């Protein structure tokens, strides 16, 4: 429906420290020039943090002390578009960046939010994960999984048996390692009696590297039970 | 800058129960208090706007109250879809500032973790690293301690923990603790153990293996 307020972000992605990125947000479902707009960000696992706001007409702007002098907010009212030019980027600027609309003529309180776009600032080069088995070996149920190690940037997706296996699956949030690469595991619990009979395959997809890895997880060869 | 302090950090309640969340400000904000709900992987949603007004379309069980420096969000009777993180925001002046968040969490009965330990795979060792993984599966409540011992020596600084969101079906948590070593360091020792302490266990539980055997 054409009444739907939408704020669609773009221009995010990968950058090295010291580098630059320009975010864009294209709006619809309302008269763009009639509303103040803001950028708000959220570092992984952290809370909401306001970044910058701009008035209806675009000649007046406000910044958090964290980004002042590095970031510039602007708008083009003829294109329904809001911008965030981000210069001299640092690792601490890694976050999902949300475009938001101020709810009233005097307030930047956000009423509509975009889906957000991830910006990752790092020296690391894009790299697909290495995938290692967590072999099984408990009330007739066993645990197994895959270690999804050393990839960059976020995110990866993990499924089991091409998505046919979902019950008892837990896939952990990634942790950023001191190498600058990410790691996580995914585990699943299954009947022990199925081990060596049912095949278990973790399907690991990493869009940034265009990699897909299917790792079969089986009991160790030295396991005879 | 205006400081917003939320309380409590986590609130554990059952569906059907009333929830009262608190936001205190460091100075007056002309009642320009706003409340947001956020679920994992989604954008925040506005619930209450300046002047303590419920946003149209938002369920009637949500309400905002308070003035001066002392504000409250109340959910009269929790529904399953209400378990989430809630943030306050002052829109009185710049910089606009958010509270640090309150997690409203699903209360359930205590459940001890099932603990599993996984040595590094041959394939990982071939690439020159060793990750030892300790899995704590399906436990409640969230608080759990995991300690690593290598040849009975307590480790520190070389492990990382990760926790899932509450399970959609049974409302439990699972946690991984991963000990990371170079292959060379892994080969200097024989016995690997992870020790788990949790309210649901009558004593700590250790899972272990020896590098010299299957």
């Amino acid at each position: 429906e054409i009444s739907e307020v939408q704020l669609v972000e773009s221009g995010g992605g990968l950058v090295q420290p010291g580098g630059s990125l320009r975010l864009s947000c294209v709006t619809s479902g309302f008269t763009f020039r009639k509303f103040g707009m803001s950028w708000v960000r959220q570092a992984p696992g952290k809370g909401l943090e306001w970044v910058a706001s701009i008035v209806t007409g675009g000649r007046k702007t406000y910044y958090s002390d964290s980004v002042k002098g590095r970031f510039t907010i602007s708008r083009d009212n003829s294109k329904n578009t809001l911008y965030l030019q981000m210069n001299s980027l640092r690792a601490e600027d890694t976050a999902v960046y949300y475009c938001t609309r101020g709810y009233s003529s005097t307030s930047y309180a956000m009423d509509y939010w975009g889906q957000g776009t991830l910006v990752t600032v790092s020296s690391a080069s894009t790299k697909g994960p290495s995938v290692f088995p967590l072999a099984p070996s408990s009330g007739g149920t066993a645990a197994l999984g895959c270690l999804v190690k050393d990839y960059f940037p976020e995110p990866v997706t993990v499924s089991w048996n091409s998505g046919a296996l979902t019950s008892g699956v837990h896939t952990f949030p990634a942790v950023l390692q001191s190498s600058g690469l990410y790691s996580l595991s995914s585990v699943v619990t299954v009947p022990s009696s199925s081990l060596g009979t049912q095949t278990y395959i973790c399907n690991v997809n990493h869009k940034p590297s265009n990699t897909k890895v299917d790792k079969k997880v089986e009991p160790k060869s030295c396991d005879k039970s | 800058d205006i400081v917003l302090t939320q309380s409590p950090a986590t609130l554990s309640l059952s569906p059907g129960e009333r929830a009262t969340l608190s936001c205190m400000t460091s100075t007056d904000i002309d009642d320009d208090m706003n409340w947001y709900q956020q679920k994992p992987g989604q954008a925040p949603r506005l619930l209450i706007s300046e002047g303590n007004t419920l946003r149209p379309g938002v369920p009637a069980r949500f309400s905002g109250s308070g003035s001066g420096t002392d504000f409250t969000l109340t959910i009269s009777s929790l529904e399953p879809e209400d378990f989430a993180v809630y943030y306050c925001l002052q829109s009185f002046n710049v910089p606009l500032t958010f509270g640090q968040g309150t997690k409203v969490e699903i209360k359930r009965t205590v459940a001890a973790p099932s603990v599993f330990i996984f040595p590094p795979s041959d394939s990982q060792l071939k690439s020159g690293t060793a990750s030892v993984v300790c899995l704590l599966n399906n436990f409640y409540p969230r608080e759990a301690k995991v300690q690593w011992k290598v040849d009975n020596a307590l480790q520190s600084g070389n492990s990382q923990e990760s926790v899932t969101e509450q399970d959609s079906k049974d409302s439990t948590y699972s946690l991984s603790s991963t000990l990371t070593l170079s292959k060379a360091d892994y080969e200097k020792h024989k016995v690997y153990a992870c020790e788990v302490t949790h309210q649901g266990l009558s004593s700590p539980v250790t899972k272990s293996f020896n590098r010299g055997e299957c």
